[PDB]
């Protein structure tokens, strides 16, 4: 009895959503009508967590979809497990999306502000207890990165105590989907230092690089992009949803991983991957996993770990192996390459196991991770912002809806400080 | 009869909790469901004519541990009132598991253990375990014994806690944890037992044969050193050791209390079939280093009083020989003014064999428990870890916003610190 | 041999306790709580 | 012999009332419909060839609570004419149910009490049934024993009523009907014991494992309690308590004389497997917080002299140790000026079932009357509700409309603050 909300916010965010959904619901074993036709006890312990009951043995899960614009829900109802939701939780505007971070946090997103959050209302005291919420947006466009943010500040407004989680996409170095990504980037990033509890970034270069390297995908889609995101999302929370020998949830996480207030931005990575021809080839041993985790290929933020230093770790094993084999390799990986590790922090490795795998996988791991490596991702959009900023660029787009210059000295000057206190605790 | 009260606490607690009554169901001969196919009064309670129910409590602030016992086999045979659980665990928090959260479930707890106290009438004292890492087993430990050392007072309360190991570590805030509820425990515990995980995993691979254990095999060893530390209660002997006698014959002073444990032999099935295992044999392996459950080597320190116990076929006259035996060891050092040192247990009752475990049966078997000045190691390196962290403050901020006042982190500190020469004055001589 | 009476008389107490009092209670329970579930009717389309 | 009346007004009575005769014929034997398939005669009267007729009369002021019992299944056992009815209800409303509307019906009720009476041999007290909040309950209540104290003098009155709870309200005018009735009450009845819902419901859920209690359930348990307080006058025993025992046991002064009630065992069949329950234990359950049916802490005050009754095989060796035990316990606080402090009670006839219950068939249980301070504080609560209407005249136009003189609101006032002196003063030490 741990509920968590769950809120998709754009078009990446509910496409990201969509396909979680019908991970977990394969997992539990629900059929897409909503009813349960599974195959064991354990999948009805703790189904509370995400889900409510329907009278008549009917399940629907505790999320709510957020757009500006109804094209993206109606794709994701017309999808095969489009049926499951609950039809009162699709909030939606009509108008424009506008691809502008001022247009939506300040035209767009007060109108919508006071709905959705009656929404929220409405799952958020339905349940016997509340752990956090859980955010899926990206920071590249309008929608996710404007509104979203709103509605960050005020989630912890009226529920300071609880967990908000949330889930980012960083916008790409190299070829990007938006001209005027640095401005939405550098804005967004002063509301989710300050409100968020905890933040993971995903990178799309690296998810195309983890396909073709690894993976060896011929053709990769947007479904492929998703399906990585959905089973580390999968893999935090499981320790709530069934048994194990050593529980780690949310709350946990947050305390070990994060030393100091402002520094809580992670990457991840999930193993075992496994290519196709390579597969009769690869042994599954747990040393086998932690060889796949802490290599620097598999993480899905493009931002090398070797340029920085760790200060914490994190790892979570699923499956049922030895408790002795687990704690042997994280003090292993620990000694053998201690340059890349702060001295002020010993044991930064956390550990955690737990019971039932991913269907058919007869083990699976997580990793979580916070390293000093972040100064790259955020010097790449401040130099961005400069160039964009020195002369005015599109701005008179964002001017035009009540946004005062001085915000985006505000935003840079908050994203710069950032960057310092990730170079100061590296001595 | 002569009654003991057992308490758990964690994940660890609890787990460790269901491996130790099922040796003792095994040993006395009670089915799961209570029913039957003597010593039952010092661990169970007979409702009418047939049934039992162990005098046990087990506590956790999270449902996940405390469910699974609820929907096992053993469901039957616990009352519903002993197993509490809690709603939101401590998330490895001293603080939330003291002080916000920890207040939440005291008093429920509190009424529980003293109505149970009212069925034991002849109640000589408590069994209470520990994961010192864990936020609910320090955080709401140290608030179960504050309490407990009022109610009742003049009762021996014995501690079996789990030690942070040197290198193994799965919690970062680990040695924030330990520290704080060292304070706390030093002061209200009569005697606690020190054991880790690292060195039992070497034990278990090295004497035990297994390559690959989990917590499992861990808690067997460890219901091994319980059962024969009640034996002498429950069973027939030659040298009967209650309670009461540990506490004043191990502790020279009251803040040196904690010993350590050791167990011989431990040896796989078909390397028992090979050698002989004798009285002073098994009596040698309990002194070398590997044996030790605390991976602290006695040869960087000096021996106090020791306490054996010996169960099976043992005979006082080989006692008295292997013991003197080792008196000649110089391998061996002792203190001056413990000239005496031993405390010896003979038992006749042998070890309780289990469906499907790894230990070999002996029919003779030693335990010791041992106070050693070796731990003022371990003490040093979980000060420097400690001392490493709190230099630059890394986890304060969680600790303060959940009920706890920073002044308390200097103030254990220096408690602890009070400890390191408490163990170099004992150390030396005269 | 009085004792002999008493073994019976609460043996025969604890086997109508156990059996009956509990099984009863279970499945009046298991129908009462699960009535809460009033799922409409036709008829109400007015 | 030895009889005594019940008399039922208001919802809260009469449905309390149909749980109570339920219980009280299925006990004897007696068939619903009045006839048989001893201590009959406390309770019914036996008119004729084989039929029986309780003593029970049934008064509220609107007819749908007691059109119920005429359709329902005792319609064949009671005397219509002790079903009495009145057109309109006092709609929660003091003066209502007091002056205009309660003196229509008051004198054809007080015909058929005093009718009832007369076949009556050895009458010897009287059982009636309030709820403070309504306006039937407290309103004609209050009439009742203004008249009944002149009809019939020094006859011991005992009521029953619901005590308003803390947080649980369902009138918002509740606060002004129970001070006015308090004033009523004080003066003429000999003792009122009380109960409240907020507890009730608690203690039907956590002992009685019961998701959502109706006001069917509640109303057993009370029904279980007044059977156990006539038992005395029904079935054998070792140690018997007439009614006009409580009224000098229980009560020191005039106006301290309100009780709260306990009992012990109310318990499933799971837990009970696990339980023995013999007579050390039981005693133990009553001085409990949790089992008080009054949402009161007892150790926020003391405790003056309490009644206990014990119904089972119980023997009166277990009884002193029980409450020489209770004594040695230092957190509940007796007063100096009474220590004496006991009065025992047992009887031979177990607990009676009823089908479709939720009690388990226990061999024995004890119910506790106690008198306290700590009701003090209860009454502080409703003092404080009722003050912060009256400052700003929150519903002074209904009831001075119906009759009533505004200069008995602060009047009660007044009455109710020389009882709050009289407790502080009463606590006050020796
Ligand atoms: N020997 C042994 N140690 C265990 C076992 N399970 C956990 N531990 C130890 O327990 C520590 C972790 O703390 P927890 O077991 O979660 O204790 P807790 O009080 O429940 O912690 P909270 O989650 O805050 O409630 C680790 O250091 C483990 O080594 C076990 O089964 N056997
Ligand atoms: N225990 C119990 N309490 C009841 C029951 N029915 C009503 N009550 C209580 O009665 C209180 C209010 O008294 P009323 O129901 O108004 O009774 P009344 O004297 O007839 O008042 P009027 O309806 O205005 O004539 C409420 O607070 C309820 O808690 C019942 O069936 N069982
Ligand atoms: N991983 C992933 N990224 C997507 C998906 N759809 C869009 N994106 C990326 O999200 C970024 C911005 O999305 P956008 O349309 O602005 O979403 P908005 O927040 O509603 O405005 C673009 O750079 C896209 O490349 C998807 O299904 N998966
Ligand atoms: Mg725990
Ligand atoms: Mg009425």
């Amino acid at each position: 009895v741990r509920e968590i909300v769950h809120i998709q916010a754009g078009q990446c965010g509910n496409q990201i959503g969509a396909k979680f959904w019908e991970v977990i619901s394969d997992e539990h074993g629900i059929d897409p009508t909503g009813s349960y036709h599974g195959d064991s006890d354990l999948q009805l312990e703790r189904i509370n967590v995400y889900y409510n009951e329907a009278t008549g043995g009917k399940y629907v899960p505790r999320a709510i979809l957020v757009d500006l614009e109804p094209g993206t829900m109606d794709s994701v109802r017309a999808g095969q497990f489009g049926q499951l939701f609950r039809p009162d939780n699709f909030v939606f505007g009509q108008s424009g999306a506008g691809n502008n971070w001022a247009k939506g946090y300040y035209t767009e997103g007060q109108e919508l502000c006071e709905s959705i959050l009656d929404v929220i209302r409405k799952e958020a005291e339905s349940c016997d207890c509340l752990q956090g919420f859980q955010l899926v947006h990206s920071l590249g466009g309008g929608t996710g990165a404007g509104l979203g943010t709103l509605l960050l500040n005020k989630l912890r407004e009226e529920y300071p105590d609880r967990i908000l989680s949330t889930y980012s996409i960083v916008p790409s170095p190299k070829v990007s989907d938006t001209v005027v990504e640095p401005y939405n980037c550098t804005l967004s990033v002063h509301q989710l230092v300050e409100s968020a509890d905890e933040v993971f970034c995903i990178d799309n270069e690296a998810l195309y690089d983890i396909c073709f390297r690894t993976l060896k995908l011929t053709t990769p889609t947007y479904g492929d992009l998703n399906h990585l995101v959905s089973m580390v999302m999968s893999g935090t929370t499981c320790a709530l949803r069934f048994p194990g020998q050593l529980n780690s949830d949310l709350r946990k996480l947050a305390v070990n991983l994060v030393p100091f207030p402002r520094l809580h931005f992670f990457i991840v990575g999930f193993a075992p991957l496994t290519s196709r021809g390579s597969q009769q080839y690869r042994a599954l041993t747990v040393p086998e996993l932690t060889s796949q985790l802490f290599d620097n290929k598999n993480m899905m933020a493009a931002c090398d770990p070797r340029r920085g230093v760790y200060l914490t770790a994190s790892a979570h094993f699923r499956g049922r192996m030895s408790s002795k084999e687990v704690d042997e390799q994280m003090l292993n990986i620990q000694a053998r390459n201690t340059s890349y590790f702060v001295e002020w922090i010993p044991s930064n490795v956390k550990s955690a196991i737990c019971d039932i795998p991913p269907r058919g996988l007869k083990m699976a791991a997580t990793f979580i991770g916070n390293t000093t490596a972040f100064r790259e991702l955020f010097t790449r959009v401040d130099s961005q912002f400069q160039k964009m900023y020195a002369r005015r660029a599109f701005i008179h787009w964002y001017v035009n809806e009540g946004l005062e210059t001085v915000e985006f000295d505000e935003a840079r000057s908050n994203m710069t400080d950032l960057i310092q206190e990730y170079e100061m605790y590296e001595t | 009869m002569r009654e003991v009260i057992s308490i758990h606490v964690g994940q660890a607690g609890v787990q460790i909790g269901n491996g130790c009554w099922e040796l003792y169901c095994l040993e006395h001969g009670i089915q799961p469901d209570g029913q039957l196919p003597d010593a039952f009064n010092t661990f169970f309670s007979e409702t009418g004519a047939g049934k039992h129910v162990p005098r046990a409590v087990f506590v956790d602030l999270e449902p996940t541990v405390v469910d699974e016992v609820r929907t096992g086999t053993y469901r039957q045979l616990f009352h519903p009132e002993q197993l509490i659980s809690g709603k939101e665990d401590a998330a490895n928090n001293y603080a939330r598991g003291h002080y916000t959260v920890g207040k939440e479930i005291i008093d429920l707890t509190l009424d529980r253990i003293r109505k149970l106290a009212d069925q034991c009438t002849g109640l000589q004292g408590f069994l209470i375990f520990h994961s010192f890492g864990g936020g609910t087993g320090a955080g709401f430990g140290s608030l179960l014994l504050e309490r407990l050392s009022v109610d009742y007072g003049k009762k021996s309360k014995l501690e079996f806690t789990v030690y942070p190991s040197p290198q193994v570590s799965t919690a970062i805030v680990e040695p924030y944890n330990s520290i704080l509820a060292t304070h706390s425990m030093i002061d209200h515990s009569d005697c606690a037992f020190m054991v880790d995980n690292e060195a039992l995993y070497d034990l278990c691979r090295r004497a035990l044969d297994i390559e690959r254990p989990t917590y499992t095999n861990l808690n067997r060893l460890i219901g091994q050193v319980v059962s024969s530390l009640t034996a002498s209660l429950r069973f027939d002997g030659a040298l009967n050791v209650d309670f009461t006698e540990f506490q004043t014959n191990l502790v020279p002073y009251a803040r040196i209390h904690f010993p350590i444990c050791s167990y011989a032999p431990v040896i796989s099935a078909e390397k028992a079939y090979h050698e002989q295992l004798s009285v002073a044999e098994i009596t040698n392996s309990l002194f070398e280093p590997a044996n030790m459950m605390v991976k602290c080597d006695p040869r960087h320190g000096k021996y106090m009083a020791c306490t054996l116990l010996y169960r099976g076929d043992v005979v006082p006259k080989d006692v008295s020989a292997a013991v003197a035996t080792i008196k000649t060891k110089r391998t061996i050092q002792f203190v001056d003014w413990c000239p005496t040192g031993f405390k010896m247990g003979i038992n006749y009752q042998p070890p309780t064999v289990v469906p499907g475990g790894d230990l070999a049966k002996v029919q003779r078997a030693v335990c010791m428990l041992a106070n050693t000045t070796a731990i003022a190691e371990a003490w040093s390196r979980l000060d420097h870890k400690f001392d490493l962290m709190y230099a630059k403050r890394a986890f304060v901020h969680w600790y303060v916003g959940e009920g706890m006042e920073e002044a308390e982190f200097p103030e254990a500190r220096e408690d602890l610190a009070l400890l390191e020469k408490d163990y170099d004055e004992v150390a030396a001589e005269s | 041999l009085k004792a002999s009476r008493a073994e019976e008389r609460e043996r025969k107490r604890r086997l109508l306790e156990n059996l009956e009092e509990n099984r009863k209670m279970a499945e009046s329970k298991t129908m009462t709580r699960s009535v809460d579930d009033l799922l409409e009717g036709d008829k109400n389309n007015w």
